[PDB]
């Protein structure tokens, strides 16, 4: 039984077919050591934080800014908000949600036999529905947003520049934008 | 997962029912008192959990909950010092001038004329002078404000309440099973990493971010009320970079292994800070970092749930040789099934550690302006000496208790314990010969010096102007330490301590630390120390080894750990128990520690402490008389005791009069001890009978019949009174002497 | 499984909360699990005492911001120290301490299990809840008012010190400006 | 964590990690002792890599700091 | 209080400590109000 992702490594025995997002990708066999619901808790918390972080970073960089906030880029927004003295106030909703939800949920994941799964906070106010197709969409967007925020921060620190976070803008993304004469000179 | 948490739920109901039934823990005392011996037996057997229950699990649970209660008491004791510094002290006025203001954090109530004890400690304050050194300890942490002391006291009260709750919780709600306590590898890993290494790491972090900038600004001359608050220094790379120009690079050189960029605040310069006469705090933070890394590294050694790690059973059983038979086999079961063995090891380690602390904190003053505070240095040295001596006696006591109770011959056949027990006469004989040789030599040189000086023959003495006894090995070691920076400590600026030779360190006239010269008197008193330590070892080791049996009494283990005798038979079997050996060895511990602290006090007052004037003129407290007067017993009697008791006997009518009162009272208690120590039970029982006749005549006979104290209790009372009187007399004498000069 | 109907990613596996509906307003809100280590009756008594104290405190804070007795010419934030120096707070402490010593004896008898429900002293002279059908409803109203008054008093003292104004406890730009402005805002108010 | 543009610093730490991992020993089992890779994956799992990289990082830190004090990096 | 906590408070050491504290307090307050009395 080989894994679906790695065709030459054996399949991890803790990932059968359930738990949406299962591509059979687990080298290091971390599912054997870390409990699987705890790992889903951590993955989905990271996913949601990274989604909100990507959208906030891009939104502040594009120019959207609420009144009385410092009109700076998202790279310097952290230091500007700390210097203004209001960025500590964001901790109180974070402290409320994280303590009073995550701490009992983490303890019940580790201790209680029957408990809700990792991302299952049962939030759902509108009632869209937690279908198996929607969970796959959530976790795919979350993994994409994690890699995206990593890349966005690492490139924005290197360039200190505008939204594309490359050294020459979107022209680095599209090589036909940049001097196709040299390409034509060899045809 | 072998290492797991297994816990019983609600084992013991919380009720005020056995509170009203004293003596409930034991079978004999629970039936009610008939004589006035049940009271003393109730007090003696309160903490002897091994005689109350035969289950090791319940004993371990009681031990754990009692540890929590003890930690609560210690947290309250930390909170008292912080609160008295916050509200009842002159700590701010001491911060503004820590060389002329005497620390004081204890004020008395005027009711009976005792308001004379509120002496003029300086700074517009009246109170009792403090020799604890808490002021310098707070200054080393950057606690320049009096609000932080108050909040530290409040946090200490909160932590004490937490420990009280935890102690109730782990005995009445969630008491761990026996398999939880026996995870000694897990306990060892968790202590070595999480307690020691993480405490060192967190304290180094606090030092680097708070105490280094605040103490640097304080030594720069900035007044404490214009110094940035520690929370303003914690998150300000600009201000720290102004102070230490390495925070500009941030945490990047730490992760790139370019640790040489952090040499601004992590140094190995050594020596003493000239401004404060103490160790450099950068050296202290670097020291704590090295310790944190070492301890966290050491905490990864023993096997837990995962396959890596060591088993301590396999390490011990592999260490065996030809001359020792089976080696360390069976010691793992001994130390995982008995608490008394763990006490016997841990008390010895803690006493030796306290003695090491005493020897290290005087030659290496670690707190600012603590070296020029002579009462603090003397009090800390003598304190840690007495604590170490008491703990090292208790180690032998619990080794004897283990040997009487928890020893098993089937478990410990032919291992190290068995081989030690099979030749104990050779050990005790050779240690006896060493004690006699050391005593005859070390004391007879003093007596010979007394005789030569009394006969008018100073040229025949054992002195530096006569037949010399130079400690050549100690001088060679001192010369090796003085030449260490550059040669064997190449990245070092100064020596480890100036006691090994070097330069005199002075802070505002007073001497912080200067080289200590060793002569023939130092040789003589070091041999006295070795002899006293050897005799204490002889008594305690003879008590431990002969705890089970001897040639005199073959069945001593069947009589118990403590028992008065085995009758007047065999010529007399008085004080044969191992308890009586601990009782006899406590006196010799007292003698040894008294001689050690007398040596320290006289040598430091004579050759180190003093003043410096223009052109480096050194004037010590006593005048350098230790070299020629510490060679005779008359010299000790006349020049130390008689000459330095003048401060304690003339303290009446001044702020030090409580020291004279305690001097007289401790003499009274010490003499009161000999009443119990010399007399015997039967005389007191007959006198009690004569008193009971008068009581019976006046219809006043108590139903709880009055009895004399038991023989073991009489010895214990006499020993406790002797120790209290001696330690009180020395305490009052030292404090009244060193405060007033 | 019986999930808590106030968190519901967590169960009522905090079974120290007891049966559902044993107390009024029981929505199973115990995330940190204080009921595991403490009795429920003592926590309920503390809660109801806090509710009533905070209700009286909120009303007194606002009233002292509006009116005061003659001779008590002190503001609300300085009434504490001024009346301590005057001596009235000693009288308050003495009489409240007498009533609270009686309450201490009451809690001691209740925890040993005499008859008492927590927070019930029988003090209903006007007979509002002498009908047993209206007892269970007025308890919830008392609770909700007490919780809201706890939060209200905390906000009252913190905004009164933070800004330095009377009963609105608002900044100058929130009363002497425009909060429902839709124009392009500046960079300060 | 990575060095500031130093390729020599990277080689010391990676070589130390590889050398430690190949020269480990748990319960008498070791790649150098002639004991196969697949069952050491089976018997230990990620504990093998974690312990090997921890000891390799300690050894590499010591070697890097020593060669920096002498002169190289 | 309780029927068995009061019995614990009725023990000899607790009662001795409480009564000695009361006596010491009474004598100390007498010395505070009527100090330095040699004669009657
Ligand atoms: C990972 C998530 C994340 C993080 C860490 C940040 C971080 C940041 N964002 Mg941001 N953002 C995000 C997601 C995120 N964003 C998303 C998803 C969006 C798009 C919707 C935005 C849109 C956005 C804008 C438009 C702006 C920021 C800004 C900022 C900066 C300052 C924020 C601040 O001071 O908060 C302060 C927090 C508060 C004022 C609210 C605290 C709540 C108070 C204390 C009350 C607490 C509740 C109380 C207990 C109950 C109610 C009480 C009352 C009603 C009675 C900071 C760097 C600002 C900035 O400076 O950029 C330059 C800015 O203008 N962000
Ligand atoms: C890293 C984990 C850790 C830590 C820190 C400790 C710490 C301690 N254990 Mg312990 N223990 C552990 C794991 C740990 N243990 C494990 C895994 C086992 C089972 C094998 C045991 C079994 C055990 C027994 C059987 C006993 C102890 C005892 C003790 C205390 C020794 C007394 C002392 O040095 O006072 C130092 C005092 C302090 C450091 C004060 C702080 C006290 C708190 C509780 C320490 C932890 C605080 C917290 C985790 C840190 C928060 C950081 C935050 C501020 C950011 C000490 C508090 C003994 C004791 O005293 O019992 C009460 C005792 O009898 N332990
Ligand atoms: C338990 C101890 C402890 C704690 C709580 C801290 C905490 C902190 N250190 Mg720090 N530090 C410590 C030990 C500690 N340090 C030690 C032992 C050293 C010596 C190697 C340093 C050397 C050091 C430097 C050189 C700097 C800090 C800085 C900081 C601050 C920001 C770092 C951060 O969170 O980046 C995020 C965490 C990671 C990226 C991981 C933060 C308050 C910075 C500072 O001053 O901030 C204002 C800074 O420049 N630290
Ligand atoms: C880690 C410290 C530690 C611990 C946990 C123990 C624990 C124990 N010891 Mg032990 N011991 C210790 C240190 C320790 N000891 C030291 C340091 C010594 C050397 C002095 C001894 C010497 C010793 C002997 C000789 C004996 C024990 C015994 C015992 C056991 C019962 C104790 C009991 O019920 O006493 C109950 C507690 C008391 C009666 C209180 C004693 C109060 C003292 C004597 C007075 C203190 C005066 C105070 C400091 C100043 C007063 C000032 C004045 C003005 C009022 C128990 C297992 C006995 C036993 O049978 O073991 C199985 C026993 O015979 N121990
Ligand atoms: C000042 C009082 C004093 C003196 C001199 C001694 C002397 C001694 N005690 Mg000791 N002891 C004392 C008080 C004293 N004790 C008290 C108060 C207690 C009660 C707690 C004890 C409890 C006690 C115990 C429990 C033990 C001792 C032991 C010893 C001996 C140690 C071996 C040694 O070096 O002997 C050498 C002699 C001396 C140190 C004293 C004389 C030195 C002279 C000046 C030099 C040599 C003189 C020479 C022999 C004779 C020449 C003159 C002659 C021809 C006229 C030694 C005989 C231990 C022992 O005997 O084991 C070996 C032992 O186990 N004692
Ligand atoms: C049981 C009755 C009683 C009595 C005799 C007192 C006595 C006193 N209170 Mg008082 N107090 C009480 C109950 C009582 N308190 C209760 C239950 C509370 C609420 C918990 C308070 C709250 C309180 C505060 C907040 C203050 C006092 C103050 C005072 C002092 C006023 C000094 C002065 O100049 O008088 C002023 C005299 C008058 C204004 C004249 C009119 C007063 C009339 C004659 C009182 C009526 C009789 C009275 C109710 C006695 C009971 C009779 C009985 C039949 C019920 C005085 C020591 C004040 C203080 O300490 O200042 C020094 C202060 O500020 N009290
Ligand atoms: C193969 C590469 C390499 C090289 C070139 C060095 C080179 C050096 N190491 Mg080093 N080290 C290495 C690998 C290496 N180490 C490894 C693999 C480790 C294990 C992690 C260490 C751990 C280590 C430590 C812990 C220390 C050194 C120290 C030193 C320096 C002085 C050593 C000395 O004189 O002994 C000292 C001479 C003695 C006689 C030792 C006395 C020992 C008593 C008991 C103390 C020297 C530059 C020391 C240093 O940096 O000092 C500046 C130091 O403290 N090394
Ligand atoms: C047995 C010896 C003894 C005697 C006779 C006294 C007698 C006295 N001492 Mg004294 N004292 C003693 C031991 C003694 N003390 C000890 C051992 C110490 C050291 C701890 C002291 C320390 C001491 C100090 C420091 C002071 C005294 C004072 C006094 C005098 C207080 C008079 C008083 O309070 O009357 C008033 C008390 C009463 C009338 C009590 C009666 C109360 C009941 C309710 C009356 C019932 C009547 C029916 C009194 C002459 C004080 C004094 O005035 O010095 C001259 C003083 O300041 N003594
Ligand atoms: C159900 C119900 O009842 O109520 C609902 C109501 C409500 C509020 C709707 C709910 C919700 C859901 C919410 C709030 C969902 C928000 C989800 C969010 C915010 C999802 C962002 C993803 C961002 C991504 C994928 C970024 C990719 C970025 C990628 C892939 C890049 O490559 C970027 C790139 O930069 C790199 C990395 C390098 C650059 O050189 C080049 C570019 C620029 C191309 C709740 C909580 O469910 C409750
Ligand atoms: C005096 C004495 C007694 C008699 C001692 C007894 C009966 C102790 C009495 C204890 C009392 C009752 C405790 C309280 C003491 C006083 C009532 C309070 C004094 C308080 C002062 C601080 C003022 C012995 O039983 C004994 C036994 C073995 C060796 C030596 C001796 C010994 O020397």
């Amino acid at each position: 039984a080989k894994s679906k992702a790695i065709p030459f490594l054996d399949a991890p025995p803790a990932l059968d077919g359930t738990m949406a997002g299962d591509k059979g990708f687990d080298p290091l066999l971390l599912s054997n050591v870390v409990p699987i619901q705890w790992a889903r808790e951590a993955e989905l918390k990271h996913a949601r934080i990274c989604m909100l972080a990507v959208v906030g970073w891009v939104t502040v960089d594009l120019g959207f800014t609420v009144p009385y906030a410092p009109q700076v880029s998202s790279l310097a927004a952290h230091d500007a908000a700390v210097d203004k003295g209001v960025f500590l106030g964001l901790l109180i909703p974070i402290a409320l949600v994280e303590v009073l939800a995550g701490i009992p949920k983490c303890f019940q994941i580790m201790n209680e036999p029957d408990a809700s799964p990792g991302g299952d906070y049962k939030f759902d106010p509108l009632g869209i529905g937690a279908s198996a197709e929607m969970q796959e969409k959530e976790i795919s967007n979350g993994r994409l947003a994690m890699l995206a925020f990593s890349g966005i921060v690492t490139q924005a620190a290197l360039t200190q520049g505008p939204f594309p976070y490359t050294y020459n803008g979107v022209e680095d993304l599209v090589p036909p934008m940049q001097s196709v004469q040299g390409a034509l000179s060899i045809l | 997962s072998k290492v797991r948490v297994i816990v019983d739920k609600d084992p013991v109901a919380t009720s005020f029912e056995k509170w009203a039934q004293p003596g409930h823990f034991s079978r004999t005392l629970a039936k009610g008192p008939k004589t006035t011996t049940w009271i003393w037996n109730l007090h003696a057997d309160a903490h002897d959990f091994d005689s109350q229950t035969s289950s090791l699990e319940d004993i371990s649970r009681k031990i754990f909950s009692a540890h929590f209660g003890q930690l609560a008491i210690i947290f309250l004791w930390v909170s008292q010092a912080y609160f008295h510094g916050a509200r009842f002290s002159n700590y701010s006025a001491w911060l503004l001038n820590p060389t002329s203001i005497k620390p004081s954090a204890q004020v008395v109530w005027p009711v009976v004329g005792q308001e004379i004890l509120n002496g003029d400690v300086g700074g517009g304050f009246s109170g009792v002078q403090i020799t604890s050194g808490v002021f310098q300890m707070w200054r080393a942490s950057g606690i320049t404000n009096e609000t932080e002391l108050y909040w530290t006291a409040m946090g200490g009260l909160m932590m004490s309440a937490l420990m009280v709750f935890a102690g109730w919780f782990h005995y009445h709600k969630a008491a761990p099973k026996l398999e939880w306590f026996q995870n000694v590898e897990s306990m060892m890993n968790h202590h070595l990493a999480g307690l020691l290494g993480l405490g060192c790491l967190s304290w180094s972090g606090h030092q680097i971010h708070i105490s280094l900038p605040i103490n640097k600004l304080l030594d720069a001359g900035v007044a404490p009320q214009e110094i940035p608050l520690p929370h303003e220094l914690l998150f300000n790379q600009d201000l720290m970079a102004q102070l230490y120009p390495s925070f500009k690079k941030g945490l990047l050189p730490f992760f790139t292994l370019n640790w040489g960029e952090y040499s601004d605040f992590l140094t190995f310069k050594g020596g003493l800070n000239p401004i404060t006469g103490s160790l450099w705090l950068s050296d202290t933070a670097h020291h704590h970092l090295a310790l944190a890394v070492l301890f966290i590294f050491a905490g990864h050694m023993y096997r837990t749930n995962w396959g890596i790690g060591h088993s301590m059973k396999e390490i011990l059983e592999a260490h065996k040789g030809p001359l020792t038979g089976e080696g360390h086999k069976g010691l793992y079961e001994i130390l995982t099934t008995s608490w008394h063995a763990q006490l016997a090891i841990n008390l010895a380690m803690m006493g030796s550690l306290s003695i090491i602390v005493a020897h290290h904190m005087y030659a290496m003053p670690p707190y600012p302006y603590i070296a020029v505070d002579y009462p603090t240095q003397l009090s800390l040295f003598t304190h840690h000496m007495w604590i170490g001596g008491f703990c090292v006696c208790g180690a032998a006591a619990h080794g004897a208790i283990f040997m009487v109770r928890d020893y098993s011959p089937v478990q410990s056949y032919n291992n190290l314990l068995d081989r030690v027990l099979r030749h104990r006469d050779a050990i005790i004989s050779h240690l006896n010969w060493v004690c006699i040789f050391l005593g005859t030599h070390s004391f007879g040189l003093y007596i010979h010096n007394d005789t030569m000086r009394a006969l008018g023959r100073p040229q025949d003495m054992f002195s530096d102007k006569a037949i010399q006894l130079q400690p050549i090995f100690a001088k060679w070691v001192q010369s090796l330490h003085t030449l260490a920076p550059g040669n064997t400590a190449p990245n070092s600026l100064a020596t480890a301590s100036y006691a090994f030779g070097g330069d005199v360190v002075a802070v505002n006239g007073k001497i912080a630390m200067m080289p200590i010269q060793l002569g023939t008197a130092d040789f003589l008193v070091h041999h006295i120390h070795a002899f006293t330590i050897h005799v204490t070892v002889l008594i305690l080791l003879k008590g431990v080894l002969f705890a089970r049996s001897s040639r005199l009494i073959p069945d001593k283990a069947n009589l118990g750990f403590r028992f008065p005798c085995d009758g007047p038979g065999r010529g007399g079997t008085c004080q044969v128990s191992a308890w009586d050996h601990i009782f006899l060895g406590l006196f010799w511990m007292y003698n040894c520690i008294s001689v050690v602290i007398f040596h320290f006090s006289w040598k430091m007052q004579s050759d180190v402490w003093g003043t410096i004037s223009e052109k480096g003129k050194i004037t010590h407290i006593t005048g350098g008389n230790f070299a020629n007067s510490a060679l005779t017993i008359n010299g000790w009697l006349r020049d130390f005791l008689w000459s330095q008791a003048s401060q304690v006997i003339q303290s009446y009518g001044s702020a030090l009069s409580a020291y004279g009162i305690i001097f007289l009272g401790a003499h009274f208690i010490w003499a009161f001890s000999l009443m119990f120590l010399f007399s015997g039970r039967g005389y007191w029982q007959e006198l009690i009978e004569s008193v009971v006749w008068a009581h019976n005549k006046l219809k006043l006979a108590p139903a709880i019949q009055p009895r004399a104290l038991s023989i073991t209790q009489g010895r214990a009372v006499g020993l406790a009174h002797y120790l209290l009187g001696g330690i009180g007399t020395t305490w009052s004498f030292f404090l009244a002497r060193i405060i007033s000069v | 499984a019986a999930a808590a109907p106030a968190t519901e990613e967590a169960e009522e596996a905090e079974e120290s909360l007891g049966p559902v509906g044993a107390l009024v307003g029981d929505v199973g809100f115990d995330p940190l699990g204080f009921t595991e280590i403490l009795p429920l009756a003592w926590l309920r008594e503390a809660e109801i005492k806090h509710c009533r104290t905070a209700m009286l405190a909120t009303f007194g804070f606002a009233f002292t911001d509006f009116w005061h007795f003659p001779g008590f010419d002190y503001t609300t934030l300085e009434a504490h120290d001024a009346v301590i120096a005057q001596g009235g707070m000693s009288q308050l402490l003495l009489w409240i301490g007498l009533l609270e010593v009686f309450s201490a004896i009451s809690i001691d008898q209740m925890l040993r299990g005499s008859g008492r429900e927590p927070g019930d002293y029988g003090f209903d002279p006007l007979g509002f809840a002498s009908d047993p059908a209206k007892k269970a409803d007025l308890q919830m109203k008392e609770l909700a008012n007490g919780r809201l008054a706890m939060f209200a008093f905390g906000g009252f003292v913190t905004q009164s010190v933070l800004t330095g104004n009377t009963f609105p406890y608002l900044f100058d730009y929130q009363t002497a400006g425009d909060i429902v402005a839709i124009a392009a805002q500046g960079a300060s108010p | 964590p990575i060095p500031q543009f130093n390729p020599a610093k990277a080689f010391i730490m990676m070589f130390s990690n590889i050398l430690i991992i190949c020269t480990m020993s748990i319960q008498g089992k070791s790649l150098a002792r002639g004991t196969p890779h697949d069952e050491m994956v089976e018997s230990f799992g990620i504990t093998w890599l974690l312990a090997g990289t921890s000891l390799g990082h300690i050894v590499g830190a010591g070697a890097i700091l020593g060669c920096t004090a002498a002169g190289f990096l | 209080m309780s029927k068995d906590l009061l019995k614990y408070l009725s023990t000899a050491p607790v009662l001795l400590t409480a009564w000695m504290s009361l006596t010491a307090g009474m004598i100390i307050e007498i010395q505070r109000f009527f100090p330095d009395s040699l004669s009657f």
